């Protein structure tokens, strides 16, 4: 019900995920259900510093 | 909140196979060949095509006119 | 209606703002703590007591004399426990000994 | 070229030197044995004097604020050490940050004293004879060489208990059992497995209250020399070190083969006392800085050495705070931002008092240019300029 | 959140500590940092009362 | 048996002349009443037998310049 | 004569503001430059008149 | 610079004014820029210096076969600025192809001047450091050729501009003690050392950007046989621990000389398994080479301490807290998954697992006792430093040094003839002396026989 | 912005360099974030390099990794499916660095982890002040972003531009930036003296106009001090000095 | 009155005299960048038009 609502500063993220592996607790709680964050792909080196 | 039309990483457009997909693996029919059977070659596009939520479905029911 | 299902509630909605009561860890009234040994005195006993709002405490200490005293709250200057006894209710040295 | 020869050289080359440089550089320049000609070795004390030169302080410094800086940076970052060693003798002697916090104040009384005994030429290799003196400035009352007490039934009216082994095993000197009614209060007789009765068959005074007999005889024992408590040896490097706990400066000296030349002590005020006020000062710094060393850290001496003589300024040492410099004289606006509670002290000043300037926070109140820094230099400039 | 009422400053070493009862009625990790740290706890999640 | 002297930590403090006053006092261009002042007790000063209004020379060695002079007064 | 620190900065300091309300300056041309790199460039080749009265 | 403002960059915040009045500006840019302070008054030695990814490429630019071919070279000098003309000029090793030894692209920034030598945290052999350590004292001036060819990699030989021999890590750059940066801002003024401090950064991070630095998993894995080496040690320190508590019931106790006989036997058992620990350590610094991409790090200085990486293949040790071990429980016992009076050494809290295999229910719980401590801790330390310093200040803001070198306290009573045992400043002394004869000695005498 | 895991590896946003110049696989994949190998081995965030392997296998196979605390999936599995399904098990690749474009000379760690952007964006941190609205009883400047205020130069920040030895610098920062105030002061008398405008002149009050009045320049909350003392009995005569 | 005037632990010495706010000045996050010299600084241009 975010956008009927009135609250003092709310935040949207366009596009959540469900998170690749997570916890058999997290589905029993109803995170997955409304999740918040991405999955990024990461490479491990260092850059120009 | 309706699928990417593009993965984040490759260029290539993924809404036009999205629904039929989920239909397809509702029924039984396991990920690892559908995904296989449709044109999904590296890993960098499939995760955006399999970790999803849709809830565009139950936001779309309350108004604001 | 107009509400989210996943909202589990517990919250009141005063004015407006959605205040909620964080629950306090008492440390638990009517009981008997015995407190520790050897920094200023000997051993003293602690118990907190509540009846209908106000909350007071109770020791009945003995330091290291033998003295064996009791703090009340309105002003503090201990007294003997056996003097404080015969102004309670027991008379006869026989009572408070048995 | 010879001995001699770089004797003279140097000689009349030390006015812009210094005495400490004059020793270091002829025995170093001497000890190269391939040994230069003549030539080079003008132009080496040439070379040195120039780095001489250009490290003395610029006038106009502000040494003051750098070294209480200097100082309370390394706080911040004093984490934990091995609190748990794998060592025996130094025991609980309060490291850490709270241990600079008092040697910063004066306190007559601080928590853990430690005083440091060195022996002669004697006792310096020998396990026998470093135990003997350890064992004469232990002193044991009868309070410890127990572990409870509890009184008798009907005439008995007391007893004394368990153990006796503590002379038997130890060494502590059988002939000393006699001497036990030096003045004594009551003192009975009863020695026989070692563990001396006291019996006491009388009145009014003494009942069956074991609780007062505490201030009695119990405390009065005396089974050593100097009442002070535990001592720990241990050989520090072919030399036993004796680690003692507490501290009693006037009879620790007049004891018989303590090397009096060479005792250190952590109570501050008792080296005061004692050896005097100069010898107060390098107490002091050596406290600091071995705390420092034990961390890791290392803090420059000069930092040390100011804040400690500016300390000792008046003879009796006094604290940093609230009972001393702050507490003491400066101008009079110079306490009045300081434990607001004046108007005793302020209303002093009101009768017979000046005051010129020259602070710090005095000048920064008012507008002025304080003192240090660019404000110590005046210019000056002949007005012709033909500009050319 | 179960709070404790104590003073937010001055140290109680022996009140922040991880007594060993905690063990299935308090989260022994969720603890937010600040003055406070080790006053605020929050409950286990199995854990009724 | 042993003394203020001998010691580690009380270095040599020797006293000077009246002559040498006026000449150190011009050196550094001072009042008399500006100097450090140590106590009429401390067994430092006692041993020497030292007198109220004298500027006693205290050497000291620092282990960084090696040999560093100071000048201290006694009060009551 | 060799300035100290707290001198140096202090005669730029002083010799900059007067460039700025007036006084003319040596060979100093280049393109448009603060009050305060002009004090600069004079002070590197030593024509700055202010000398430091030493107390002494 | 960022050791001086104890920044890092998760979202700390900086302010900056901006000074207006002439006098004001003017003073501001010729007594507080950065380059002014560079050594630090506390202690004597550099304070803005390399970091992490500067020490470690370091360390790659510089080992025995670091062979960069024409094209890098060439395209990484017009990466640091400099700026040289037609002389990369050799090419020592033309076989293969024509390319240039590491060690020669390094020398073209030091002066050609600087003649230092200084053993370093990388020797691991004190035989072949000292072979060539004679060769240096009775000749003074050798022949590169013969035995600084015969180079080690922990003896830094530079000579005249050239690195002949050593390679660098956190003993030329870094926060603590180096002593390269140390001596070029000595000899050569001030201006000189910004420069050379800011080329070695754009050199040092292009080697390490284009060569691939990266750490996997399998740098933390040891094999089938190492890993039953460890068990072993673990079942017998268990079993030692178990023979003690055995002696202390049947009254055969042997006890220590000051604490208690209750206390005797927890001494006893901490350094037990202390060894314990220790000693698997040396078995993870023995095994896995010093060749893969993580001990690098760990043994040069550049977030490292050989005591994690250890940590993460072995056991983690004991859990204390404050001191003492683990006591505070139930009624006799940790946990309620104990039995009821067990002072052994897996029942008071000691994990044998490491974080790769993986930390078990009731160890795991141990180990979050211990971690609470480290938090309380360091939030509380600070309060009574930031009051402590506001004594210090208030104290001794006062002093100033007058022009013939005398502090004197506002009211003109002078607390130190000749300042701070006169007279060389804090920030440019070596190391609590002064002037240093040794070091003198060497240098001119260097560059006036070298000729 | 700020970025952070889920394990506790905080961090900024610190380049964002175009898509070409990124070193890729070979395959097609392109990474996003680019972590510094320097945190890893330095923390002991071990789930952290697990996760990684995780998501790649989970993202081949389709089926979701499950990690639940001590009966999760045993690390040795996926490993061991990891390879089966076409890669080295280690988890490294051979990558081509996009700039000038050669193989690097090691092989380049590559993972699929979660993280998630937390609230403190810099739009709402990042604010200046000229010259702003400041009390009127008090006289000291306004707090916050709605107020327009910064942060205060209180007890710290004077001894530390002392040290340095900036006295020009000092002042102008701590007082200048308020009000400053002329007063006419006596010399023989110390009084602060009285104007009268219409005539144009200053009159002292003990002395009349003959002996020669000085003008001195000071902060107006200093002069408002002097005051209380003299609605008391005490006398604060200011001597002033000559140039 | 007076004596709670001039002073009262929260009087006129460390409340309005001795610190304040300043002007001319700004305040936000940093991030890293090795390719300027060691003294430089960057300053993003919406803070350079204010100040
Ligand atoms: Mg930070
Ligand atoms: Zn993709
Ligand atoms: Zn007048």
């Amino acid at each position: 019900n975010f956008r009927i609502r009135v609250d003092t500063r709310g935040h949207l993220m366009h596009y959540p995920q469900v998170p690749l592996v997570n916890s058999r607790i997290m589905k029993a709680v109803g995170f997955e259900d409304r999740p918040a964050g991405q999955n990024f792909v990461v490479a491990v080196l260092s850059y120009h510093g | 909140m309706i699928v990417p039309v593009r993965c984040f990483t490759c260029g290539k457009v993924l809404a036009d196979k999205y629904y039929e997909f989920k239909k397809r693996v509702e029924a039984g029919e396991d990920p690892g060949k559908v995904l296989d059977d449709l044109g999904v070659e590296r890993y960098c596009c499939r995760r955006t095509l399999l970790s999803h939520v849709e809830l565009i479905d139950q936001v779309m029911v309350y108004k604001v006119y | 209606l107009g509400e989210d299902p996943k909202d589990p509630g517990g919250y009141f909605i005063i004015n407006g703002s959605e205040r909620v009561i964080v629950s306090i860890e008492d440390l638990a009234p009517n009981k008997t703590l015995v407190e520790r040994d050897e920094r200023q005195n000997k051993v003293v006993a602690k118990v907190f007591s509540y009846r209908h709002g106000y909350r007071a405490l109770i020791t009945v200490e003995r330091k290291k004399d033998g003295i064996l005293y009791v703090t009340i709250p309105n002003v503090p200057k201990p007294v003997k426990f056996v003097y404080v006894m015969r102004a309670l209710g027991l008379l006869t040295d026989k009572e408070i000994v048995e | 070229v010879a001995e001699k020869t770089i004797k003279s050289m140097v000689s009349k080359a030390e006015l812009p030197d210094n005495i400490k440089e004059e020793l270091y550089a002829k025995l170093i320049e001497y000890n190269e044995k391939y040994k230069l000609k003549k030539d080079e070795i003008q132009a080496i004390i040439d070379e040195t004097v120039r780095e001489y030169q250009k490290a003395l302080i610029e006038p106009g410094e502000a040494v003051g604020t750098v070294a209480a800086q200097s100082i309370g940076e390394p706080s911040t970052q004093m984490t934990l050490n091995t609190f748990h060693y794998a060592g025996v003798a130094e025991i609980n002697v309060t490291l850490g940050l709270p241990r600079i916090i008092e040697i910063v104040d004066a306190r007559k009384n601080p928590s853990t004293p430690i005083m440091t005994v060195y022996l002669d030429e004697e006792h310096r290799y020998d396990r026998d004879k470093a135990l003997e003196v350890a064992r004469r400035i232990e002193g044991t009352t009868l309070e410890n060489l127990a572990r409870e007490e509890t009184i008798d039934i009907l005439n008995m009216e007391y007893v004394v208990e368990i153990d006796p082994e503590r002379l038997e095993k130890a060494g502590l000197d059988m002939e000393k059992v006699v001497r036990k009614l030096t003045g004594s209060f009551k003192s009975a007789e009863f020695e026989a497995e070692g563990y001396t009765l006291v019996v006491r068959p009388k009145k009014v005074t003494k009942l069956s209250d074991l609780r007062k007999i505490a201030e009695k005889v119990k405390k009065h024992r005396l089974k050593g020399l100097s009442g002070v408590g535990k001592t720990i040896i241990r050989k520090e490097g072919d030399e036993y070190v004796i680690y003692t706990e507490g501290s009693n400066f006037k009879q620790v000296l007049k004891v018989p083969g303590v090397d009096p030349t060479r005792t250190r002590t952590n109570n501050i005020w008792e080296i005061a006392e004692v050896l005097g006020i100069e010898a107060a000062r390098n107490a002091i710094i050596d406290e600091i800085v071995s705390t420092m060393r034990e961390q890791g850290l290392e803090v420059d001496v000069r930092h040390i050495m100011l804040v400690a003589d500016m300390m000792t300024l008046d003879g009796v040492i006094r604290p940093i705070g609230r009972h001393g410099i702050v507490g003491e004289k400066a101008s009079v606006l110079a306490r009045a931002a300081f434990e607001i509670t004046t108007q005793h002290l302020f209303a002093a000043a009101e009768r017979g008092e000046v005051d010129p300037l020259n602070g710090v926070v005095e000048n920064v109140l008012i507008g002025q240019p304080v003192p240090v820094g660019t404000g110590i230099v005046k210019l000056a400039m002949s007005l012709p300029l033909r500009p050319k | 959140r179960v709070t404790s009422p104590l003073s937010r400053d001055q140290p109680h070493f022996e009140a922040r500590d991880l007594h060993g009862t905690h063990w299935g009625r308090i989260c022994p990790t969720e603890t937010p940092e600040g003055p406070n740290c080790g006053l605020v706890k929050n409950l286990a999640l199995m854990s009724q009362i | 048996e042993f003394n203020i002297f001998d010691h580690v930590l009380v270095p040599e403090h020797r006293i000077l002349s009246e002559e040498e006053k006026e000449e150190l006092l011009k050196k550094y261009r001072i009042r008399i009443s500006q100097l450090p002042q140590i106590k009429a007790s401390d067994p430092a000063v006692v041993a020497l037998g030292a007198k109220p209004g004298d500027v006693i020379e205290i050497k000291r060695k620092s282990p960084t310049a090696g040999y560093y002079y100071y000048y201290r007064l006694v009060v009551e | 004569f060799r300035y100290t620190r707290f001198e140096k900065a202090r005669i730029i300091g002083a010799r900059a503001l007067q460039i700025a309300m007036g006084a003319p300056v040596l060979i100093d041309v280049p393109e448009g430059i603060t009050p305060l790199q002009a004090a600069l460039l004079e002070f590197e080749k030593g024509v700055i008149p202010i000398t430091v009265i030493r107390p002494s | 610079v960022c050791p001086p403002y104890n920044a890092d960059f998760d979202g700390d915040e900086m302010n900056l004014h901006v000074p207006q009045t002439e006098e004001a500006q003017a003073e501001a840019k010729i007594l507080m820029e950065v380059q002014n302070h560079i050594i630090s008054p506390r202690y004597g030695g550099p304070l803005i210096a390399g970091i992490q990814d500067h020490i470690s490429g370091g360390y790659l630019l510089t080992r025995e076969g670091a062979y960069f071919t024409r094209y890098e070279v060439e395209q990484m000098l017009m990466f640091a600025g400099m700026d040289v003309n037609e002389l990369p000029e050799p090419d020592k090793y033309e076989n293969g192809e024509p390319l240039w030894s590491g060690k020669t692209i390094f020398s073209l920034l030091l002066p050609d001047d600087l003649t230092i030598w200084y053993r370093n945290k990388l020797c691991d052999e004190p035989e072949r450091c000292e072979a060539l350590e004679k060769l240096i004292e009775e000749k003074l001036i050798p022949d590169p050729e013969e035995v600084r060819k015969l180079a080690y990699d922990g003896f830094v030989y530079i000579q005249n501009g050239k690195l002949l021999s050593g390679a660098v890590d956190k003993k030329a750059y870094g926060r603590e003690d180096g002593k390269l940066l140390d001596i070029i801002v000595r000899e050569y003024g001030v201006e000189r050392a910004r420069q050379f401090l800011d080329q070695v950064t754009k050199l040092t991070i292009w080697v390490i950007t284009h060569k691939g630095f990266t750490t996997a998993i399998d740098d933390e894995d040891l094999p089938q046989e190492a890993i039953d080496r460890i068990h072993e040690i673990i079942r017998e320190a268990e079993e030692k621990v178990q023979r003690l508590i055995e002696a202390y019931k049947r009254g055969e106790l042997e006890p220590l000389p000051g604490k208690t006989l209750e206390e005797t036997l927890e001494s006893k058992i901490m350094a037990v398994l202390a060894e314990a620990r220790d000693n698997a350590g040396k078995v993870a610094e023995r095994y896995l080479g010093m060749n893969n991409h993580a001990v690098i790090m760990a043994k040069t200085g550049a977030r490292g301490k050989i005591l994690n990486i250890t940590q993460m293949a072995a056991m983690l040790g004991q859990q204390s807290i404050r001191g003492k071990r683990l006591y505070r429980g139930y009624r006799g016992r940790v946990l309620t998954h104990f039995k009821p009076g067990d002072l052994g050494a897996r029942a008071r809290g000691f994990v044998t697992n490491s974080y790769k295999s993986g930390l078990t229910p009731q160890e795991y719980f141990f180990h979050a006792m211990g971690g609470r401590e480290g938090l309380v801790d360091t939030a509380v330390r600070t309060a009574q430093s930031g009051y402590m310093q506001r004594r210090l200040i208030n104290a001794l803001q006062d002093l100033k040094v007058d022009y013939d070198g005398t502090v004197r306290d506002p009211t003109g009573i002078i607390v130190q003839f000749k300042y701070g045992e006169d007279g060389v400043d804090p920030m440019k002394s070596w190391q609590g002396k002064t002037v240093d004869v040794d070091r003198v000695i060497v240098r001119t005498l260097l560059k006036m026989r070298g000729g | 912005d700020k970025f952070a895991s889920r394990h506790g590896q905080k961090g900024v946003i610190g380049l964002i360099v175009p898509q070409e110049d990124m070193p890729w696989t070979e395959s097609g994949i392109v990474p996003d974030l680019i972590v510094n190998p320097h945190g890893i081995p330095s923390r002991m965030t071990v789930g952290q390099l697990i996760e990684a392997i995780g998501g790649k296998v989970a993202s081949l196979t389709g089926r979701r990794v499950d990690g639940t605390a001590f009966i999760g999936e045993p690390e040795e599995k996926l490993r061991k499916e990891l390879e089966e399904l076409g890669f080295k098990h280690s988890g490294r690749e051979i990558m081509y660095d996009g700039i000038t474009g050669r193989r690097l000379e090691a092989d380049i760690f590559i993972g699929v982890i979660y993280y998630q952007r937390l609230h403190h964006m810099v739009a709402d941190k990042m604010h200046a002040r000229s010259r702003g609205p400041v009390q009127v009883l008090t006289k000291q400047p306004t707090e916050g972003r709605a107020r327009e205020g910064g942060l205060r130069f209180g007890e710290m920040e004077r001894d530390v531009l002392i040290g340095h030895g900036a006295a020009m610098l000092l002042i102008e920062r701590l007082l200048e930036e308020s009000d400053k105030t002329e007063v006419w002061v006596c010399e023989s008398c110390g009084h602060l003296a009285l104007e009268d405008k219409r005539r144009g002149k200053v009159y002292c009050p003990v002395c009349g106009e003959d002996e020669r009045i000085s003008k001195v320049e000071m902060s107006y909350a200093f002069k408002l001090l002097l005051d209380e003392l003299k609605a008391m009995v005490i006398r604060p005569s200011l001597r002033l000095k000559d140039r | 009155t007076l004596a709670q005037r001039l002073k009262g632990k929260e009087g006129r010495f460390r409340g309005n005299l001795s610190g304040k706010r300043v002007n001319f000045s700004a305040r936000t996050v940093i991030s890293p960048d090795p390719m300027i010299s060691i003294n430089e600084v960057g300053v993003p241009l919406a803070v350079a038009m204010e100040l």
